[PDB]
């Protein structure tokens, strides 16, 4: 009786057991999402109390085998998920205590309201409407700071306890800290040099923060000249950007100041709804259109039980629904695709994004339960955007019909085009990396309590080049009025699922033969690119991530030099228009100062 | 003219469990095998060692009817010279295998919603199957070195699993009704023709 044979007889009783529980709970759960009733509630708490009790006892009984007497590295990784304990490794009350705390924080994130000088507003819709649309320094400001002052303050000790019992979890489980926990989604252990250590991911994130930062800086020097335009009494053209007038609550992604920063406002997008419409398209042409698309470049097309169990528009009927488009894998091959789509450009997108998940699942569906899923964190939604970069390509929208035969885009709308995507791509780069950082820092007790919005701040000016409208004692808890934040989630998947998606944009764009530059760049019809990106797809979480990215790539190494080449034109663009602007930053200057 | 009862096997309300596959010997009798090879209701219908237009024209001593139910991605191992969970352990064909393997998707009767768990299958065993061997024992399997004693436990299963049949499953995961036909030929009577 090897230590190898035991532990897979171990594991193929476990997979003939969880893929039925697993399935009840994923069944469950569709029929919640797609038909909003108390009845189905319940039955999806049930079906998901049981589930999630199932696995409890199968990760205490999968710790006796002990990974270092495995032979087997597909065996070990099975049994090493398994093995994650998470919060179960805490004593059942400070795991309650835990429960109580994080729903309290989610609790207060939602019903959080802002009064001004009786009517309030909630972040959704009230308030967010103001920061993604209002021009006006002062409305701005009271929604910036009002969001901030009565919600995060609120988080305030509620986060400093959320820290402490993460750490213990995180201690439990044999990590340095909560951070420390988190950064395991990305080690590898594998064969001669596919290793990669936790604390190499910092390594990384940092040393492609430097690589970005004169993308970063000029496209931030243009934003800050725009905005001097239309806030002109209150910018600085040498400072940072006041946080408030960013686009939205927190200025994580600047896509909301298009209009205040088109480069030729006299062109407009290119938005093919009309042409749809005209031609009397429906939801199902929709996803037919996108099956067309996966096969072209070799992928398999959607099974029968894909299209009489997905929800591909809002029901006819009166049952009431999400309509948050979602790809569901919900085993024993069935796979399906919630979404309220409409006949528009926008869905028309988001069908090729949400089934670029379903081709995904499909592939590494041969795989062991416990290995179905990408490489890594980053990996899902990598795939699945680099089918709507394809697919929003003029070349593309011209072959299926829906661009006219004459078409030809110029210049400014291509210059419009790699100016918008950098508002939402390039801009939420360093937000990202800047906000875990300071999580990671807060974790490891790099960052005292007493100097927590001190050094929030600090590298708010540092890294993002931003700057507070107010100044803010250690009352305030600033990141908390977040919503990945205040509700637990992991943020450096936003960072690494960018550097991915360009990546495997330009290795398939290379394998397809384009030639041009990298953003009018599409997949269509080449098979050869599909089958290369297959053989990473259908390896799950089997191989290390890194091992997986190699074969689409050809490099072990996240890679950032791919998006800079997808930018190039553009940042040949703005070091032009920045001729007369200062590019870069200093940390001193405030508006309240 | 002694019809061959097939219609027993072949529409039984009920199909046994692969782990305990039915058999029924099928003697004395003329057998119309046209009805069945010349049927589209079957999406598989393969044979070893005869050809289907010539089973008419053919003598047996007896002929064995062997019916279970097993996942869509499983009859595959119902062939001579396959491996996996079913051929090893549950239902195994002979190399010189002499007969026909009958299979048809019965998503619409053995399915539910809820899930159906009536059919079982068998997911540890010592050792493989010899063809035609039935195996309908429930003792607790040792997978480590210390003795079960009839105890589930650490390295110590029950060595049978059930299906779960969602009318929802894909087609692999979907339940199929399987029947193989087994020709016996012995220095003997040979009372089954069937012209
Ligand atoms: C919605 O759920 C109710 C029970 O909550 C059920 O009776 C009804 O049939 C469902 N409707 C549809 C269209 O599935
Ligand atoms: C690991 O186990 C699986 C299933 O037993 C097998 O397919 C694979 O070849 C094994 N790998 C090694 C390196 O032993
Ligand atoms: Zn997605």
């Amino acid at each position: 009786s090897t230590s190898d044979e035991e532990a897979k007889t171990f594991l193929e009783k476990f997979n003939s057991e969880a893929e039925e529980l697993s399935y009840q709970s994923s069944l469950a759960s569709w029929n919640y999402n797609t038909n909003i009733t108390d009845e189905n509630v319940q039955k999806m708490n049930v079906a998901g109390a049981k589930w999630s009790t199932f696995y409890e006892e199968q990760s205490k009984i999968a710790k006796n085998y002990q990974l270092q007497n495995i032979q087997n590295d597909t065996i070990k990784r099975q049994l090493q998920a398994l093995q994650l304990s998470g919060s179960s490794a805490l004593s059942a009350d400070k795991n309650q205590r835990l429960n109580t705390i994080l729903n309290t924080m989610s609790t207060i994130y939602s019903t959080g309201k802002v009064c001004n000088p009786q009517e309030c507003s909630l972040l959704e819709p009230g308030l967010d409407n103001i920061m993604e649309s209002s021009k006006d320094y002062n409305e701005r400001l009271w929604a910036w700071e009002g969001w901030r002052s009565e919600v995060g303050k609120q988080l305030r000790p509620l986060y400093e306890e959320y820290v402490v019992l993460k750490n213990e979890m995180a201690r439990a489980n044999h990590y340095e800290d909560y951070g420390d926990y988190w950064r395991g989604d990305y080690e590898a252990e594998g064969a001669n040099g596919y290793n990669y250590s936790r604390d190499h991911l910092i390594e990384d994130v940092e040393h492609i923060f430097t690589q970005i930062k004169p993308l970063y800086e000029h496209l931030h020097a243009y934003v800050r000249a725009k905005l001097m335009d239309n806030y002109p009494s209150h910018i600085s053209p040498t400072g940072c950007l006041p946080a408030h007038l960013l686009g939205d609550m927190w200025g994580r992604f600047w896509t909301n100041l298009y209009p205040l920063t088109v480069p030729f406002r006299q062109k407009p997008n290119i938005d093919v709804t009309d042409a749809m419409v005209n031609q009397t398209w429906d939801a199902n042409r929709i996803f037919k259109e996108a099956e067309k698309f996966f096969v072209s470049v070799g992928l398999p097309k959607m099974t029968q039980t894909f299209w009489e169990n997905s929800m591909l528009t809002e029901p006819g009927d009166g049952r009431k629904v999400v309509c948050h488009p979602t790809a569901w894998d919900l085993g024993k091959h069935d796979f399906r695709i919630k979404m309220c789509t409409k006949v528009t450009m926008d869905d028309f997108l988001t069908a090729h994004h949400e089934m670029g998940h379903i081709q995904y699942d499909m592939a590494y569906a041969m795989q062991p339960y416990l290995l179905r899923n990408g490489a890594n964190e980053g990996f899902h939604e990598a795939v699945g955007e680099i089918m709507s970069l394809s697919a929003a390509t003029p070349k593309h929208l011209k072959n299926i019909g829906l661009l006219p035969p004459d078409f030809y885009e110029d210049n400014e709308t291509e210059i419009n085009f790699l100016l918008k995507q950098a508002l939402t791509i390039v801009g939420t780069l360093p937000f990202t990396y800047m906000l875990e950082k300071w999580r990671w820092m807060v974790f490891s007790g790099q960052i005292p309590k007493e100097q927590w919005m001190k050094k929030w701040w600090e590298m708010k000016r540092e890294i993002v080049g931003v700057v507070e409208p107010v100044p803010h004692d250690e009352t305030y808890c600033d990141p908390a009025s977040l919503f990945h934040v205040a509700n637990d989630y992991s943020f450096i998947r936003y960072y690494t699922r960018t550097i991915y998606q360009f990546q495997f944009q330009e290795a398939l764009c290379q394998t397809a033969k384009h030639e041009g530059p990298l953003h009018k760049c599409d997949i269509s019809n080449s098979a050869e690119a599909g089958q290369k990106l297959l053989q990473m797809l259908s390896l799950g979480k089997s191989k290390p991530w890194t091992l997986a990215l190699e074969r689409v790539v050809g490099t072990k190494n996240m890679d950032v030099r791919p998006l800079l080449n997808y930018f190039e034109p553009l940042l040949t663009w703005l070091k032009e228009q920045n001729k007369n602007s200062f590019v870069g930053w200093n940390t001193d200057w405030s508006p309240y100062a | 003219t002694n019809l061959c009862p097939f219609g027993e096997v072949f529409n039984a309300t009920r199909f046994a469990s692969v782990y305990a596959w039915n058999r029924k010997r099928i003697s004395n009798c003329v057998a119309d095998y046209s009805v069945l090879y010349n049927s589209a209701s079957f999406s598989t219908f393969k044979c070893y060692g005869v050809s289907p237009t010539k089973l008419n024209d053919l003598c047996f001593t007896n002929v064995y009817a062997d019916s279970f139910v097993i996942r869509g991605d499983e009859v595959r191992q119902i062939a001579p010279g396959q491996t996996g969970k079913i051929a090893d352990y549950n239902y195994k064909l002979p190399d010189d295998f002499t007969g026909c393997v009958i299979a048809w998707n019965s998503n619409n009767l053995d399915s539910k919603v809820g899930g159906n768990y009536n059919y079982l299958y068998r997911l540890f065993r010592k050792s493989n199957l010899k063809p035609f061997e039935r195996d309908i024992s429930t003792e607790i399997y040792q997978a480590g070195s210390t003795p079960c004693n009839g105890v589930e436990g650490f390295n110590c299963y029950f060595p049978l699993q059930s299906y779960g049949f969602q009318p929802t499953n894909g087609v692999g995961y979907q339940p199929y009704r399987v029947v193989v036909l087994s020709f016996e030929l012995l220095h003997a009577p040979a009372t089954v023709c069937g012209p």
